[PDB]
Parts: C-alpha cells; structure tokens; sequence
DNA sequence: AAACCTTCCCATCAGGGGAAGGTC
DNA sequence: GACCTTCCCCTGATGGGAAGGTTTATAAT
C-alpha cells in the first residue's frame, strides 16, 4: 500500500491498548505529576494556568539578570566560566562576590571594575524579587525545577493515554465519513476532542474513560464538519437547524405517504414558517465548473459562463461619440456656461462640484450658478441645438 | 430583490409593448417574430453610475435613469411563429396576477 | 442536539435640549 | 410678558440577536 491513511492505521498498532488497570494507573501518574506541581504552587484550571505562568514569569525575570551578568562578566571581560560559577553560587544576592573577584588580581580582574558599574544595577533588579515573592533567588529556581518535573510526568502519561485509545477515534469517525469532508480530517478533529477529554477527566469518578472520550470526540467531529465541510461556511447553529429540518422531513415520509407539506414543518418545528423557505433557499451548494455538460461531451459548466461585467464595444463606441458630441455642443455656449457645466458635472475634469463649490471660485455664489445652469440647459433644450444629442436618448 | 413580470419596461417603444397584457405576457394567438417580447420581465439593478457626459443628458432632457435592468422572453432571432399556448406557474405565497 | 453564557453589532427607543405655540 | 405644555433632532443606552464557544460521564477500540 501507498496512501498515508495506511501509514497511520498500521502505525497505531505499535501502541497497545489499555484496560482496565492501565487507565487507572496512568491517570494516577498524571495526577501525581500535577500533584507535584500543586505543592510547588504553595511557596478551575483557568486561574491555575495564570498561577503557573506567573511562576514561569518570575523564573524568566531571574534568568534574564543571570544571562546579562554572565555575558557582561565572561564575554565582555574574559573571566573563566568556573571562576564565575564558583563565586556566584551561594550569594546571587549581594555584590560581595564581585569585589572578591576583583581582588583575585588575574589579568581579567581589571575588566571587572568596568562591568561592576553595569552589574550593580542589574543586581538590584534581581534582589528586589526577594522582597516581592518572600523567597531567596535559589528557592525560585528549585521550585520551578520540581514543577517542570511534574509537567514532564503529566506529558508522558497523557501522550500514552491518547495513543492507547486512538482506535476509538476511528471507531467514531467511520460513522460520519460522507459529509463533504475527507476521512483523515474527521479522525484528526476527533483526536483533538480526545485530547480535550484526557485533560478534563477525573479517574476517580469510577466511570470508564470510553464514555467521556466518546462524547468529546463526537462533538469535535460533528462541529468540525459544520465548520469545514461547505465551501461557503455557515454559522454553527444553522447547520444544526438544517439537520433538524432534514430529520423531520425524513421521519414524516411514511406518515404523509410521499413527503410533508412545508407549512407542517413550521408546526412540527419550533420556528415560524417564513424562515423555513429561507433555510431551504440557503442550503444550495456550489457546482464544480468542471461538471460535464449535455451530450456527455468535453464541454463543462465552466465554459457556458459569460462575463457580464464587461461592456460590449457597441456601447463604448456610443460613449465616445457622446463624449465628442457634448464636447462640440458645450463649445457652442458661452465660456461662463461651459465652465459651469464642466464643473457641476465632471466633464473633462477631475471631479464634479456642488453649488457652493462652483460658486466659490466663480466670484458669484450659489444662486447665480443656479441661474446659469437652468439657463444653459434651457439654451440647449431648444431643438436645432439638441438634435445630435437627442439621438442619444432612446426610451 | 425579487424580479417582476410587469409589462413596464425601460428602453422600449410602444410598438413592442402593444402585444402584451396588463401583466406583461404575450397574447394567445398573436403571431410574432424574432426580437418581439413574449414575457416582459425586469431584474432589479442598482448603483447606476454615469459618465458626466451622460449626467449632462440627464440634466438637459430630464430623462431620468431607471433602477431596473431588462430580462425578457424575446423570440429567438431567425424564427417567426405563432403563440399557441401560454402557461403560468406561480409559487406559493406569491400573489396571482391578472393573467394567472 | 441541546444547554446556558459571552463578544460584537444592529437598527431602533428613553432622555435632553433648543427653542415654539398658544392663552388666563 | 412669563408660564405650562408641545413639536422635532444628536449621544448613547440599550434590549434584541446572530455568531461563537464549552460540556455532556454507563459503556462504546
């Protein structure tokens, strides 16, 4: 075989199933890791995660000063790494370890004096934490180390947990296969819900993990279908409404004999009737432009589609002729009227202007302009000046 | 918006609409030829924009623009026959016109 | 599929004001 | 002449609602 679905179906066989002791003891390992974390918090998961991240932030703050002082005293001053670790281990609070390293009197010992100025203030940042967190710079590190160990325990146990029950995900996903969504998409969206179930399962309730994992995976597959199946995405609740309508119209088949009257579904369903026709008009799916056409020939639906945005040249020629005709006509009037018409309208100009807009730079404001236009249009209303343009209006 | 079968069509002459009923459907028995309108329909089109040269016409002759396009059942070009049957299928909830 | 809950966006309603009308 | 009540426009105040998210425990591979 070649397809990757086979590379997955036969790969998951290497991980053995777990029941029933396996469930409980791997869950106990998970809880033991998280319980290692719980004691480390001493010195709903939503706030718990912020607490964890705050400890991590404190350790990052300390490590920043660590690496800064290290780059300053090793890269910028050439002191050996051992001479830094030996003198820095134990205090990590005061400046007592810097003056001693100066008194060492090795060649690098002089460059410490210059970085002493730059390290003193970095140390004040590091020391202040003690007055905030009520701990020494070493206890922070130790607590973080132990809690990271707890995380590692939880991680190994949870990966094993999901790997063991992977098969149930396929067992659930094979039921839904044909909904415009490929198979591996279904099994993966189900694995996501399987993980979400693992992280939110109490092994102490005594129930079998199968049920909870089943619920979560079923939800994670159905909702995922609603999300990613149709090319035009539809609100999640609308897919539920469509499925309900289809279920009712399916059940009423043997009742009405052939099919139900549309007004009935509004009765059987909770919704008034005027929305049902919209819900049915919405469900139309796109047709591939490669769909074969009549005579079962090579012609396809992507061929018979014209372009209607384009304007036929028969009309563009008329547009140009009207351009020229109005150009010759406006020149027949006066210069004042010509400018007024080419201003109120966008003729031969950047943009159209309003009444006060035109009156602004014409030295006589609104009403004057209103009197010119109505006059010029009157002067052009007359035949023997409107024939060539009158040929353009046909209704 | 929903299209209309009304006989009121823009950009047409009276000689064309002479052959339609109040609802805009070709009269039974009246013989026609290519180009003639059998069923007058108007699809709503909007956001019309005009080259200032055309806005000038709108201002001069007072011939205002329409907010609807033209889709009509016109006789196929090249053939000229006689109407022998006219059928009208009206959806449910849509009010029945005169011809219907 | 249902079940109760939060973010965001409507296209409309209580409230204010700037004046406006009508009269013992 | 003022006073009491009346007739219309902006800030936003909001109930309304569509779109979105998280749970659901028999067991179910």
């Amino acid at each position: 075989t070649t397809d990757p679905v086979r590379m997955y179906m036969r790969e998951m066989g290497t991980v053995e199933l777990l029941t029933r002791e396996g469930e409980i003891d791997i869950a106990k390992r998970i809880e033991d890791g998280i319980n290692q974390v719980q004691c480390s918090v001493a010195e709903v998961p939503k706030q718990f995660d912020y607490l964890v991240n705050s400890m991590r932030v404190m350790m990052d703050r300390v490590r920043t000063q660590e690496r800064l002082i290290m780059k300053l005293c090793v890269e910028q001053c050439k002191m050996p790494k051992k001479n830094f670790i030996t003198l820095f281990t134990g205090n990590e609070t005061s400046d007592t370890w810097f003056n001693a390293a100066i008194a060492m009197n090795k060649p690098w010992s002089e460059k410490l004096h210059d970085v002493s100025e730059e390290v003193h203030r970095a140390l004040q940042k590091l020391q202040q934490i003690e007055e905030e967190t009520g701990l020494t710079i070493e206890q922070v590190k130790d607590i973080n180390r132990r809690m990271s160990i707890g995380e590692a325990k939880a991680r190994r146990a949870k990966k094993e947990m999901v790997e063991a029950n992977l098969r149930l995900v396929i067992s659930i996903a094979k039921k839904y296969t044909n909904r415009g969504l490929q198979f591996l998409d279904l099994i993966q969206e189900g694995n996501i819900g399987l993980m979400k179930a693992v992280d939110k399962f109490e092994y102490r309730r005594g129930y079998k993990f199968s049920t909870y994992a089943t619920w979560w995976i079923r939800q994670a597959i159905t909702r995922s279908i609603a999300d990613q199946a149709r090319t035009i995405r539809i609100p999640v609740h609308m897919i539920e409404t469509i499925n309900k309508l289809n279920r009712i119209s399916r059940q009423m088949l043997q009742e009405m004999g052939r099919e139900p009257t549309p007004e009935e579904l509004a009765e059987r369903m909770l919704m008034p009737e005027d929305k049902i026709r919209k819900v049915l008009k919405i469900a139309k799916e796109p047709i591939s432009m490669e769909t074969p056409i009549g005579d079962d020939e090579d012609s396809h639906l992507g061929d018979f589609i014209e372009d209607t945005t384009l304007e036929l040249p028969l009309d563009s020629a008329t547009t140009e002729s009207l351009r020229a005709a109005t150009h010759d006509v406006l020149a027949g009037l006066t210069a004042r009227e010509a400018k007024v018409l080419r201003m109120r309208f966008g003729i031969d100009m950047n943009t159209d202007y309003t009444l006060e807009e035109v009156g602004k730079q014409f030295d006589v404001t609104r009403e004057r302009i209103r009197q010119i236009e109505a006059k010029a249009l009157r002067k052009l209303r007359h035949p023997s000046r409107s024939e060539v343009l009158r040929s353009f209006l046909d209704d | 918006g929903p299209e209309e079968i009304t006989a009121d069509i823009p950009n047409v002459g009276e000689a064309a609409l002479s052959k339609l009923d109040e609802s805009g459907i070709v009269y039974i028995g009246a013989e026609v030829t290519g180009g003639d309108i059998l069923v007058g329909k108007v699809t709503p089109k909007g956001e019309t924009q005009l080259t200032p040269e055309e806005k000038l016409l709108r201002a001069i002759f007072g011939e205002k623009a329409s907010d609807v396009k033209d889709s009509s059942l016109r006789v196929p070009n090249g053939v000229s026959g006689t109407v022998i049957d006219v059928q009208v299928f009206t959806r449910d909830g849509v009010e029945k016109d005169k011809r219907a």
